[PDB]
């Protein structure tokens, strides 16, 4: 934001904001879509006590 | 890393220009400064002089300010030395050198190219004469045999030897290059090579003059008179 | 003239990948293992 003779107005920026976003994007993918797959566990509800 | 890779032609005209180039490998040429170094054989050594290998701006030993011109290229990672009005005396083995960018500094001549001889060709330059020497009884210790190969009448210096192509290497020494009394150099490297073996194989010693650009697998073969 | 001092610090013409948080990829001077891949290959 800038106050100038003229008026007062406004402008974006694309770079720095652009890394930004970036940054943030990589740290979803890297939390996101990741898994582990796991065939055949153990049962894990007891209907009996043995 | 960085290595270095010293060329040139071994041999000049008295009173005639040096023209030397060395390589880089690793790196990148902008970022630091060379120099070159001079050292005659079992003598003190000397500094040239140094450039910017990123700019340009030089400076050179006192002693040989005028006479050597150092140079550079940022296109071919490539560095040249032009030595005018040579000395007979200046015949020496010369080195492309790593220096630090502070014009005043330490840890100087960190890396150092691999030493390209450089010898002013006093007499007209020839073909080595390849002279083997075949083992005698006289030439045979118990557990090893003196096989011979002679590289005489060769002008300029050096002339570098291959035993079966380097397929063998122990007790292989290359005995130091000889000015005779005919004002012509000569020298043998010689091989030990066990007294089993005698009489059996028929050993290759392999001439490397490389400004001649010869290759001699001459052998070394037992004659009667 | 007018004198100039400008710092700076030290790089590596080759270096290696390091995975971090910040960014999965960046550019090091000197790296190392944490994991012995390797045997002898006996007891
Ligand atoms: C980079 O840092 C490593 C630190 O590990 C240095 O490596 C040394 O040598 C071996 C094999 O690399 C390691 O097992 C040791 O941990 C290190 N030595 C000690 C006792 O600290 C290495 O010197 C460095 N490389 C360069 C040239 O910067
Ligand atoms: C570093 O080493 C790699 C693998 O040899 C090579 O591809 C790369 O070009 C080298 N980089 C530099 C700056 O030497």
């Amino acid at each position: 934001r800038h106050q100038n003779s003229e008026g007062r107005g406004q402008a974006a920026d694309l770079k720095s904001t652009q890394a930004a976003i970036d940054q943030i994007n990589g740290k979803l993918n890297r939390l996101i879509g990741k898994t582990n797959e796991k065939f055949h566990q153990i049962e894990k509800e007891f209907s009996e006590v043995e | 890393q960085v290595q270095l890779q010293e060329s040139g032609p071994g041999l000049v005209k008295p009173s005639e220009t040096l023209s030397l180039t060395c390589a880089v490998s690793g790196g990148t040429f902008s970022a630091y400064y060379w120099g070159w170094i001079r050292q005659p054989p079992g003598k003190g050594l000397e500094w040239i002089g140094s450039i910017s290998g990123g700019s340009g701006s030089t400076d050179y030993s006192p002693s040989l300010k005028s006479r050597a011109t150092i140079s550079r290229d940022t296109s071919k990672n490539q560095f040249s030395l032009k030595l005018t009005s040579v000395t007979a005396a200046d015949t020496a083995v010369y080195y492309c050198v790593r220096k630090y960018w502070g014009d005043y500094y330490a840890n100087w001549f960190d890396v150092w190219g691999p030493g390209v001889l450089v010898t002013v060709s006093s007499a007209s330059t020839k073909g080595p004469s390849v002279f083997p020497l075949a083992p005698c009884s006289r030439s045979t210790s118990e557990s090893t045999a003196a096989l011979g190969c002679l590289v005489k009448d060769y002008f300029p210096e050096p002339v570098t030897v291959s035993w079966n192509s380097g397929s063998l290497t122990s007790g292989v020494h290359t005995f130091p290059a000889v000015l005779q009394s005919s004002g012509l150099y000569s020298l043998s490297s010689v091989v030990t090579v066990p007294s089993s073996s005698l009489g059996t194989q028929t050993y290759v010693c392999n001439v490397n003059h490389k400004p001649s650009n010869t290759k001699v697998d001459k052998r070394v073969e037992i004659k009667t008179c | 003239s007018t004198a100039t001092l400008c710092l700076g610090h030290h790089a590596v013409p080759n270096g290696t990948i390091v995975k971090t948080i910040t960014n999965d990829q960046i550019e090091v001077t000197n790296a190392t293992e944490l994991v012995q891949n390797s045997s002898i290959g006996e007891i």
